[PDB]
RNA sequence: GCUCAACGGAUAAAAGGUACUCCGGGGAUAACAGGCUGAUACCGCCCAAGAGUUCAUAUCGACGGCGGUGUUUGGCACCUCGAUGUCGGCUCAUCACAUCCUGGGGCUGAAGUAGGUCCCAAGGGUAUGGCUGUUCGCCAUUUAAAGUGGUACGCGAGCUGGGUUUAGAACGUCGUGAGACAGUUCGGUCCCUAUCUGCCGUGGGCGCUGGAGAACUGAGGGGGGCUGCUCCUAGUACGAGAGGACCGGAGUGGACGCAUCACUGGUGUUCGGGUUGUCAUGCCAAUGGCACUGCCCGGUAGCUAAAUGCGGAAGAGAUAAGUGCUGAAAGCAUCUAAGCACGAAACUUGCCCCGAGAUGAGUUCUCCCUGACCCUUUAAGGGUCCUGAAGGAACGUUGAAGACGACGACGUUGAUAGGCCGGGUGUGUAAGCGCAGCGAUGCGUUGAGCUAACCGGUACUAAUGAACCGUGAGGCUUAACCU
RNA sequence: AAUUCCUUGUCGGGUAAGUUCCGACCUGCACGAAUGGCGUAAUGAUGGCCAGGCUGUCUCCACCCGAGACUCAGUGAAAU
RNA sequence: ACACAGGUGGUCAGGUAGAGAAUACCAAGGCGCUUGAGAGAACUCGGGUGAAGGAACUAGGCAAAAUGGUGCCGUAACUUCGGGAGAAGGCACGCUGAUAUGUAGGUGAGGUCCCUCGCGGAUGGAGCUGAAAUCAGUCGAAGAUACCAGCUGGCUGCAACU
RNA sequence: GCUCGCCGGAAGACCAAGGGUUCCUGUCCAACGUUAAUCGGGGCAGGGUGAGUCGACCCCUAAGGCGAGGCCGAAAGGCG
RNA sequence: AGGACCGAACCGACUAAUGUUGAAAAAUUAGCGGAUGACUUGUGGCUGGGGGUGAAAGGCCAAUCAAACCGGGAGAUAGCU
């Protein structure tokens, strides 16, 4: 469940550690984002020398959430932290090489391809 | 909140008509001491079903 | 709301409601009859008659729970001496409520609760 | 003998401030609002000089002209000064179409996507943030779209008081001065228990023509009507190419609503446990009371959303703009005058709910009492005895029903409530005893003890024999049938 | 600027976005030197802005504990 | 104006915790505050808790929420050299035993010498009270465990300050 | 009478100011107590306040008032 | 030592909420500032209306103050309702 102002980590390795949600794509009065879900955020607090800087403004995807899935079945998996993967503005690609930390398979798609095989655990 | 216009005694009785009393539609008599009582209640004397209890 | 739910406020919060029927509890141990207030009379059942049947089975522990829910000893004596043994053979029942009428102060319902085994 | 010039001349002689203010008055007279008109504002229409590579009208439109709304700034001052409370913001909406999207269509200087203009169409929807008290407006990022206006520039007996607008003080300016500045800055009491209309919901009385208990027909009314993205059709149609379809299907989701607690969680001061200070139970142990539930840790049922199921329709009828067929007036032509067909989220149905006081008071299956007497006012008459039915009402146990009413279940031929047994859940090895350790403490008895609203059962207790209301075959006229 | 109508004057800093804030430019409608000017260690129930934590202020409310509101018994007003 | 949630000067000051007349629980002592009962709707007031975010609400962090005590290390720009400063930030805190059958310390007897000789002094430790500190162990999610009990920093205008 | 809760640097005990029988007993329940009431600071009757050592009275004065005569002032009167 | 610090009695009233035909004709609860000094308080006295006082707000002068209250002029006047 992100929205507006959430403060969030960074799981991939662009440069930046501290985000904060601006807005959230899908449709009007679009609250609430999971995993999955394209949102835009601006970054708080970056690395000195990485690929991005402080004050830039793209688009990112969830991957972990400290609200969790739900599995069909009923299984909810959570985490302990709200953590973004950095994407671009026109191609919706990551920018990093790695992925830190586990992912949840209800992020697997044609889109997402390239963040599961990074990651070194996926639940 | 205030009244504009003086009401009628004619709306004070049709607003008491429903403030009105409803008596006991009948009353209970013990078997053996014959007195007249409220249903499912004791006598002033301790009765109840025939039985005493005080 | 209320659904399914139990028990009563009676006007009172926990800490007078507990106290209140403890002392209701214990005057009608003390004295097998007593009367009172018809919604009173009902939930004072529910703390009574668990109150006779953990006599029923006399022990140390069981005496020390119910001194912790009465606090007086002459009633924990004599709930454990004779209204165990009285009440043995009931699977329950050991209250019975009689309607007394009204009271004048406030007209408010008005019942005698007692012991079924008194007289 | 007086520019008494304010010149029929109030004194021989006279300036200002009040937001510290006060009285009599005025809507005869001011600002907001309401009213009349529409100079202004907005919008619509007419000729066509032209722009538009030629070509007025794909799209704009001069020099000029004609109209509509009463939406702005305005004119008059007709209602209100023995008070109609005012800008903006929050909640709450409703109506209109000169429509922002969705829907359908015409033209295009429309190859396709994407576009420009115009007609019909209000069923639905119509954003979050920084700045400012601000509506407005600038910027960031979404959205299918972030509409125009009216409702006392909607809504303070719904909320707010940021500004404007009282008394305090200051800055800049003016005034020699008290003081003044829609110039600025700091701070600065927003009362009302609803009598009537209205609205959301719930009931009593009576009527519907004998009464009672049930199931319905549905006149009529109300609720909803929104849509994005991906894939197939198809990298096909189109296009020298980048680019990229109409129609028609499939899937997954955002905002909205209805329903529910099985699951994921919150609450759970009625369950269990940890712990601090203090008092008490003759004392240890063990407990109880208080200190927000003393402070906390988990948590049963129930209620909940953040949780999960569902819906927006498909289809039909009549249609607007529009496209047409045949076809004359007008030998041709022509969508029309006769006739026929297609056609939109607009309309009526179709989906859900209320609903015969629908007084036009409706329909159907059932149940109930088939006894006698007298009196004037001779009748839809009055009274007496006997009778008291179906059924209802009242009291009680009560409910996942409920403000009180009302509704549902039960009442000794009974599981309705309370209590009890077993189970389940939750808390977490109870007290006591013994052992080890100087001791705090740990270990075994022991996943023990306790366990609210849960489940399956159990008459142990409370729901009593009664009594009460409600009657005794049901008006007149006419049509058909049987006597 | 507590002073600037034009003004949200221009640039830079902070913010993804800053009519509010800070540092500069001087074109001072209409600062200015005891109706005093500049700065200033400490202080302010002082005005404004930013940040860390913090949370139902909110996103969007939900449950619970008590007092009223609801019913019954008694007394019993008011504005108009 | 009321048997009114207001105001009114002086004295006495108990115990456990505790720095204390703060605060909690109590003793002597005094009261339940002159309408009650019932069910547990909307809504109002005083509060408690809370799934994820944490000022995005709002004129405005208004209100609400949050740290909050002792000991110790340590603490910037600036300065009128006093301050800022409790700056910021960080660690230990319960209980038992040993050190020490209750330590350091404090109070201080009987019995000893002389003595102007008594309400006297040197010697003496009996008995009583009594921290703080170290080591080891131990229980709980949490040991300043309840009440009480600073939010902090940076920029800036005004007034010097009380 | 048996239990529950509260204040206890008070919600306890003495007083000075102020009030003036409100103090105790018997009795009453017409009006008062925001209800009833056998109760009460409500009605009626009766009783109760004992000082050489407390205070007041008294001696002495401060601030301050009055003021023999006195000074001044249209009367009143003002100052001392 | 300090017109020094934190914080009770005491004094005051900065914010919020309740209340606003209130428990109260300015209060209640949660917070708040001073709290050895330009402090507060008890008793008694003095300063009075064009005057008194005023760390100065046109504030106070007996719930009343840009000139207190009572009586008198007085049946002030009112082209006003
Ligand atoms: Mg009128
Ligand atoms: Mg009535
Ligand atoms: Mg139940
Ligand atoms: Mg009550
Ligand atoms: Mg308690
Ligand atoms: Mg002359
Ligand atoms: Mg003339
Ligand atoms: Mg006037
Ligand atoms: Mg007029
Ligand atoms: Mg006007
Ligand atoms: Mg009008
Ligand atoms: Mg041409
Ligand atoms: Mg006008
Ligand atoms: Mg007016
Ligand atoms: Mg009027
Ligand atoms: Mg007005
Ligand atoms: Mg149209
Ligand atoms: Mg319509
Ligand atoms: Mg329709
Ligand atoms: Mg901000
Ligand atoms: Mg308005
Ligand atoms: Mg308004
Ligand atoms: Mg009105
Ligand atoms: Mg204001
Ligand atoms: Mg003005
Ligand atoms: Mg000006
Ligand atoms: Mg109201
Ligand atoms: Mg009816
Ligand atoms: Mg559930
Ligand atoms: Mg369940
Ligand atoms: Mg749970
Ligand atoms: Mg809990
Ligand atoms: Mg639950
Ligand atoms: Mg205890
Ligand atoms: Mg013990
Ligand atoms: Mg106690
Ligand atoms: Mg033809
Ligand atoms: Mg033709
Ligand atoms: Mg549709
Ligand atoms: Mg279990
Ligand atoms: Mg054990
Ligand atoms: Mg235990
Ligand atoms: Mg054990
Ligand atoms: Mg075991
Ligand atoms: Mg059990
Ligand atoms: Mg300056
Ligand atoms: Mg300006
Ligand atoms: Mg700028
Ligand atoms: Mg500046
Ligand atoms: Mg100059
Ligand atoms: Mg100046
Ligand atoms: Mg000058
Ligand atoms: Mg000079
Ligand atoms: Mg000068
Ligand atoms: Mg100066
Ligand atoms: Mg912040
Ligand atoms: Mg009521
Ligand atoms: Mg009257
Ligand atoms: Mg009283
Ligand atoms: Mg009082
Ligand atoms: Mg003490
Ligand atoms: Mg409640
Ligand atoms: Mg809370
Ligand atoms: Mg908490
Ligand atoms: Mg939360
Ligand atoms: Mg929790
Ligand atoms: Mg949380
Ligand atoms: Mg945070
Ligand atoms: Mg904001
Ligand atoms: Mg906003
Ligand atoms: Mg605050
Ligand atoms: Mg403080
Ligand atoms: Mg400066
Ligand atoms: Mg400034
Ligand atoms: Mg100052
Ligand atoms: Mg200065
Ligand atoms: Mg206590
Ligand atoms: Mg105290
Ligand atoms: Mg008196
Ligand atoms: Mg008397
Ligand atoms: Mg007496
Ligand atoms: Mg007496
Ligand atoms: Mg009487
Ligand atoms: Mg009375
Ligand atoms: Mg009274
Ligand atoms: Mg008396
Ligand atoms: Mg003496
Ligand atoms: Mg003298
Ligand atoms: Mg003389
Ligand atoms: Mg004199
Ligand atoms: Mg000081
Ligand atoms: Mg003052
Ligand atoms: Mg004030
Ligand atoms: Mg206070
Ligand atoms: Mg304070
Ligand atoms: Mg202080
Ligand atoms: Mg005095
Ligand atoms: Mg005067
Ligand atoms: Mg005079
Ligand atoms: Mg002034
Ligand atoms: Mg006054
Ligand atoms: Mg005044
Ligand atoms: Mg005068
Ligand atoms: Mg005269
Ligand atoms: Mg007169």
């Amino acid at each position: 469940m992100i929205q507006e102002q959430t403060m969030l980590n960074v799981a991939d390795n662009s440069g930046a550690r501290r985000v904060m949600c601006i807005k959230v794509l899908g449709g009007s009065h679009r609250r609430y984002a999971g995993v999955g879900d394209i949102i835009k955020i601006t970054i708080k607090e970056a690395i000195p020398r990485g690929k991005v800087k402080k004050g830039d403004v793209l688009k990112a995807v969830v991957v972990r959430t400290k609200k969790g899935v739900r599995r069909p079945d009923g299984s909810v998996i959570r985490f302990d932290g709200n953590a973004c993967v950095l994407l671009n503005n026109n191609s919706e690609q990551p920018i990093g090489t790695r992925i830190f930390g586990p992912v949840t398979r209800e992020l697997r798609s044609e889109k997402f391809m390239k963040i599961i095989s990074l990651a070194p655990e996926v639940l | 909140a205030v009244q504009q216009n003086k009401p009628t005694r004619s709306k004070r009785g049709m607003r008491r008509s429903h403030d009105a009393l409803t008596a006991v539609t009948s009353l209970s008599v013990d078997k053996t001491s014959g007195e007249k009582h409220l249903r499912h209640h004791i006598t002033a004397d301790g009765y109840y079903r025939g039985r005493k209890v005080i | 709301m209320r659904h399914r739910k139990s028990g009563r406020q009676l006007n009172r919060n926990s800490s007078h409601r507990q106290a209140m029927f403890r002392n209701m509890a214990g005057s009608l141990v003390r004295h097998e009859i007593i009367k009172t207030t018809l919604p009173k009379a009902k939930e004072l059942r529910r703390v009574v008659e668990p109150l006779i049947t953990l006599a029923k089975t006399d022990s140390v522990a069981n005496r020390r729970l119910a001194f912790a829910r009465t606090r007086d000893n002459e009633i924990v004596a004599k709930l454990f001496n004779e209204l165990g043994p009285r009440f043995a053979s009931r699977a329950g029942g050991y209250t019975r409520i009689l309607k007394c009428g009204f009271r004048a102060g406030d007209n408010a319902p008005m019942a005698y609760i007692e012991l079924v085994d008194r007289s």
